[PDB]
DNA sequence: CACCCTTTCATTATTATTATTATTATTTTTTTTTTT
DNA sequence: ATCAAGCCTTCCTTCAGGTGTTGCTCCAGAAAGGGTG
């Protein structure tokens, strides 16, 4: 490795070329698309990236996902380049804990440890915050996953830090203290989301500088989501409804919008029924109380309600009516389904930056799909070829078996793929996962292999997440059983399925034996910006993110090489059929074998 | 310079297709026989391999003008704007033969395949204009070379390789555009509206009397031509945006600025045809070259080099190099 | 060596076939006498045997352009991207067999049987681009091979007979683009227009008259001189296919297969099968599998990283000396 | 000298054509994240 | 606080047989001679 960047010799040797290249066209001022499996270390990569770009004196920005950002940080403590220019961690106000409503909460709920650990400055407990706290050179007090700690089933939402909180609390005097922790350092992490409220509030008018000379985005595939995100205002009724109590207009506007399976989808102001004037009283009755007497946490209320309701106010945004998963709540919603101005002023502000994920070509090299995602210039925009390594697929097992009935969402689909469900089970060593693409057929699947599996079945629904049938899983892989999992939603992307009691020796690695594709993931994606894209492009972008879809699926078996034994099941009958548009998903099955 | 161009007709574009094509009253393209059938006629049509769900591959008809077409177009805009005004401000003046060459390509047809001189062709292609447009009757290879114009479209998504994604249409793109041609003299109606015609009333009422037994001719053949012919024509849907490829193979500056000068008198010119019905009218939004947006809406606001290296090349624009392109060697 | 460079034409493909091909008003090619019929020049077309539809080979039509224009096309590549600026800047220059051997490969230099002796011939297709293109005098062997493009179609589908039924072309594949010349002292018609004209008036007016007269002397003729209106068809491939394209070297060496990928990298700003005014023959690189393992992107060839370096020492040694010894003696 | 240019010869004598055929219309219901 | 909680037939008719121009052009040969630098 002659002539090394910064960091290199601790990446791996198949990703050696792909860094050359996307630090040339980095440097070049590109922003480069680049692919990467997932257990081939691109963490390393990043590390090596943002070195080689810091000690040219550049300010670089690493935006990740949050679980993503200890590993990032990790592999990049050690190299002596970043060490020099420093490297600092950017977080926003739902990083950190409110001391006295979790003390009012300690005390109240007689927890010991939570109640002596804010008494004292709420110093940092958990291994990740101090090894943090040590890189950055700022202690992270009060943060979230140590209160987790003391106690997991604290009411989050309720102790998440507020931008109504007084100032004299150390936790939001820590977190004003700590918005210039991009003037101290070199590289600065964070979030996704933290990138795109910054680019929001380049847009308005801190958090990060003004103009990024090297940005490397990791888990690129998400960061177009983020922004769908910031620039959506939700007012929820309910909790509203009950902060009041402790008006009627707003009663009238929650009628009103019962007069408009599609609930006034990507309409921005063809349906007026009384939306507007009832908007215009919501906003003149929650403005004009009383800030003398409310309550410091229901001001909060009252003023993200207030922001929903004039983001509704301008016109320029959607709206979209939702429900949530416990009850029948009326849920109104102001999203935007053009993000180009938005990614557009992100851009702009970044002199070179780097694509990185594991999904982000369509076909071969194709980012088209992903440029036109994130909003890139084409004149910026490099698509680098990407890397899919042999023993991604090596040790992976494919079947011909298969359910012959197409799930319509009928009975006797689901009496069908039961039975073979059953068969995998029954010929798995360990544990299974089929991968469902609805709540119905989930439901369908739950209600005939219930019985039949006994304890073994583990279902995901609105009652049951993914993170919570995630440590079950393992408590069932733990307890020696094999555990089958009905799974959906987060359950196809982002979850990480490898054994981590078994670190130096991935060949007995049995968290995973069985994956079982129920379906093609057709259609999972409803967002505003991505329903706009179907209606600009047609069914190319429908089967294009299903086909994405479909790999991110299919990549929950193989996180790491040196496993063995790996079993793939697809059961949707469209598979095993001649249809012509379901032909994307025969290449990617066809890189497996017997 | 691989020029690109962004122009969106404001009316619609009708460059006629060749062939015979009829069309029902309903608005059925080619009817079979039996039904009553007026004739249309089509835009121009060319097939193309387009993305039709996802690997599906297909030949799909995408509405264009030809390349030969709008490079008619583009030669016809510097002749008219750049060149022979700056030709007819000094005394220079053309033969005929050698105007037929300037704009046609070629004086005559049935060429010498005599070839023609190497001081002659380096000549020719340094020039501003004839290197563009090499014509002549010892054929020259002119190193200007025109696209069709390309709707953005999903089914050009081969064609347009990316940053088109945006802005792009879809679905279908034309329109059926009927015509009457409805004979004046039965909407004659008083002694007033007919003092012009010589004769007035006598003359008027033959005429009349000449259509109906045209009319008794036409139903015993069923069972000389009028002036009622009520058909049909197909058009381009207006406010397309459609892009336009430029190319020039090793230019001189004076060449491509030549280019960009018309294109600076692009506007206010008609792309395919339709002239009585304003059909071709267009707005220029972009110019790239070398992929570099050189367009604002007051003109083009960049590419200065080639600019000021065509302005030389215009004072220094003579007939000379006109007339002896146009001077054919058997003659 | 083999190289597979999948291609796809942004613009249409018109390769000229010979023949005085004939086409009515509308789409029917070649019709019997006694109907208006319309010159034409179809295409490049070969009756292929393709296993389509059943078990049996059938001759069925495939549009394609010949290999010799793409050998040419990828010799003069080579020669205006990487043979003119190296050679260019070392400040060499070529004579008439010289030229006559890098452009045309022709025996023009001396047009008789030259004998080579076995050390020139060894050195010379070792040499680069003598290698890839012998000929003219000295009869040399090309070490480059030139497959025809043939596009991702039914009728080519057993050319193509592994890895190539995904995106494959079916049904029809070309298509008559009309083209009409007209007469420009037609399209005059204000005393602006005519100032230009030497004679003006009476020159145009007396180009009218000539045109009637040539008007009537054909249509009493019907029952040589012609005039500018010519109204005819030619047939081209559709555009946006793609093309495979299969370059084999027979034992290259390293600075070989460096300079065919040079042309690979630099062969964007160039076109096929002619139909320059047109601007057909328009096209962009989608893949290039170099014995199979793809090596292309979007913006040239990335790995082959010792073809590059040695034929970046071959274009450094580059000489016309070479020329001039594999020409004249 | 090599190269570069201009003009001689022949008299053939019908002329089938690929009759292939050419412009569309398909899904479907998630529940994330950790920002002001 | 409730009933009566719309009835019947209208449901197209001529005119529109489009016609003119375009209906291809070049070249694909090497001698041997004479006037040049």
């Amino acid at each position: 490795p002659a002539d090394a960047l910064p960091g290199e010799g601790a990446v791996r040797e198949v990703l050696r070329p792909l860094l050359k290249q996307a630090a040339e066209k980095t440097a070049a001022g590109k922003i480069v698309f680049a692919e990467a499996a997932t257990g081939t270390g691109k963490g390393r990569m990043i590390a090596s990236l943002a070195a080689a770009a810091a000690i040219k004196g550049d300010t670089v920005v690493v935006s990740a996902p949050l679980a993503v950002t200890w590993q990032l940080v990790n592999d990049m403590k050690d190299i002596p380049e970043v060490r020099r220019v420093g490297l600092t961690l950017s977080l926003g106000r739902p990083n950190f804990i409110s001391p006295q409503r979790t003390l009012e909460w300690a005390i109240d709920n007689e927890r010991a440890d939570l109640a002596a650990w804010i008494e004292g400055g709420g110093k940092p407990l958990s291994l990740r915050s101090m090894e943090t706290s040590k890189v950055i050179s700022h202690e992270l007090c009060w943060l979230l996953e140590d209160a987790l700690l003391l106690a997991e089933d604290l009411p989050a939402d309720s102790l998440l830090l507020t931008s109504e909180d007084p100032a004299d609390c150390p936790a939001q005097q820590l977190y004003v203290a700590m918005r210039s922790n991009y003037t101290e350092a070199g590289i600065i992490l964070c979030s996704h989301f933290m990138l795109a409220a910054h680019t929001r509030m380049m847009q308005m008018r801190l958090s990060l500088p003004h103009f990024i000379d090297t940005l490397i985005v990791d888990e690129a595939h998400l960061l177009e989501q983020a922004f769908a995100s910031v620039y959506t205002h939700t007012l929820r009724l309910r909790p509203l409804m009950r902060t009041i109590e402790g008006l009627d207009a707003l009663k009238e506007l929650f009628t009103q919008m019962q007069v408009a399976t599609n609930t006034s989808l990507n309409v921005p102001l063809s349906d007026v029924p009384e939306l507007i004037p009832a908007l215009k009283d919501t906003v003149k009755t929650l403005g004009a109380l009383p800030t003398k007497g409310m309550s410091r946490d229901a001001r909060s209320v009252i003023r993200i309600a207030t922001r929903a309701a004039n983001d509704a106010l301008s016109g320029h945004s959607r709206l979209r009516i939702e429900v949530t998963p416990v009850h029948s709540y009326p849920m109104l919603l102001s999203g935007r389904s053009n993000l180009q101005r938005a990614l557009l002023g992100l851009w702009n502000a970044t002199g070179g930056a780097t694509l990185v994920s594991a999904t982000l070509f369509t076909t071969g090299d194709n980012g088209s799909l992903t440029r036109w995602k994130l909003e890139v210039p084409t004149e910026r925009a490099a698509f680098l070829p990407p890397v899919h390594p042999a023993w991604t697929t090596a040790p992976v097992l494919l079947h011909k078996e298969f359910c012959a009935h197409e799930p319509d969402d009928s009975p006797e689909w689901a009496t069908e793929c039961a039975q073979t469900i059953q068969g995998v089970a029954s010929t798995a060593q360990g544990g299974t996962l089929v991968l469902c693409t609805s709540y119905q057929n989930t439901e369908l699947l739950a209600g005939r292999l219930g019985a039949a599996l006994g304890d073994r079945l583990i279902v995901q629904s609105k009652t049951s997440s993914a993170a919570t049938c995630l440590a079950q899983f393992k408590a069932k892989h733990k307890a020696g059983i094999r555990p089958v999992w009905l799974g959906l939603g987060a359950a196809w992307t982002g979850i990480d399925l490898s054994d981590h009691s078994l670190p130096d020796n991935p060949e007995l690695d049995r968290l995973l034996s069985d994956l079982v594709i129920t379906r093609i993931p057709v259609g999972q994606n409803r967002s505003l910006t991505h329903e706009r894209r179907t209606a600009i492009g047609g069914f190319r972008i429908i089967s294009q993110e299903a086909a994405w879809h479909f790999r991110q699926g299919l990549g929950r078996l193989v996180r790491r090489p040196g496993v063995t034994h790996k079993n793939l099941w697809v059961l949707d009958a469209r598979i095993y059929g001649g249809a012509a548009w379901v032909a994307p998903f025969r290449q990617i099955l066809d890189r497996y074998k017997k | 310079m691989q020029i690109e161009v962004t122009v969106r007709n404001i009316t619609p574009i009708f460059s006629a297709a060749p062939g015979s094509n009829y069309i029902t009253i309903d608005g059925t393209i080619n009817p079979p026989p039996g039904v009553s059938r007026f004739p249309l006629v089509r835009t121009r049509m060319m097939y193309v391999a387009a993305d039709v769900g996802d690997g599906v591959i297909k030949s799909v008809p995408l509405q264009i003008v030809p390349g030969n077409t709008m490079r008619s177009l583009l030669r016809r805009t510097m002749l008219k704007h750049v060149i022979e005004p700056a030709l007819v401000e000094k005394g220079n003046k053309l033969s005929i033969g050698a105007y037929a060459t300037a704009y046609s390509g070629n004086a005559t047809g049935n060429p010498d395949g005599v070839p023609s001189s190497f001081d002659e062709i380096a000549t020719m292609r340094a020039h501003p204009f004839i290197g563009l447009f090499g014509g002549g009757p010892r054929m020259l290879e002119g190193r200007l070379m025109v696209d069709s114009l390309y709707p953005i479209h999903t089914n050009a998504e081969r064609i347009l390789g990316a940053g088109y994604e945006n802005e792009m249409m879809s679905g279908p793109i034309t329109q059926v555009v009927w015509a009457r041609r409805m004979d004046p003299i039965l909407n004659l109606g008083s002694s007033e509206d007919v003092e012009v015609i010589n004769g007035g009333a006598v003359a008027a009422n033959g005429w009349i009397q000449d259509l109906l037994a045209n009319s008794k001719a036409a139903a015993s053949k069923k069972k000389g031509r009028g002036l009622k012919a009520f058909n049909a024509h197909e058009v381009v849907i207006p406010g397309l945006k459609w892009v336009w490829r430029i190319s020039l193979d090793r230019p001189t500056d004076a060449q491509v600025g030549l280019v960009l000068l018309a294109l600076n008198k692009m506007t206010n010119e008609r792309i395919a045809g339709g002239h009585s019905k304003d059909y071709g009218r267009f707005v220029i939004d972009g110019v790239s070259l070398n992929g570099e947006q050189v367009w604002s809406q007051s003109g083009i606001t960049g590419g200065e080099q080639y600019f000021d290296a065509v302005a030389e090349a215009i004072d220094g624009l003579s007939s000379k190099e006109f007339e002896q392109f146009a001077q054919s060697a058997k003659e």
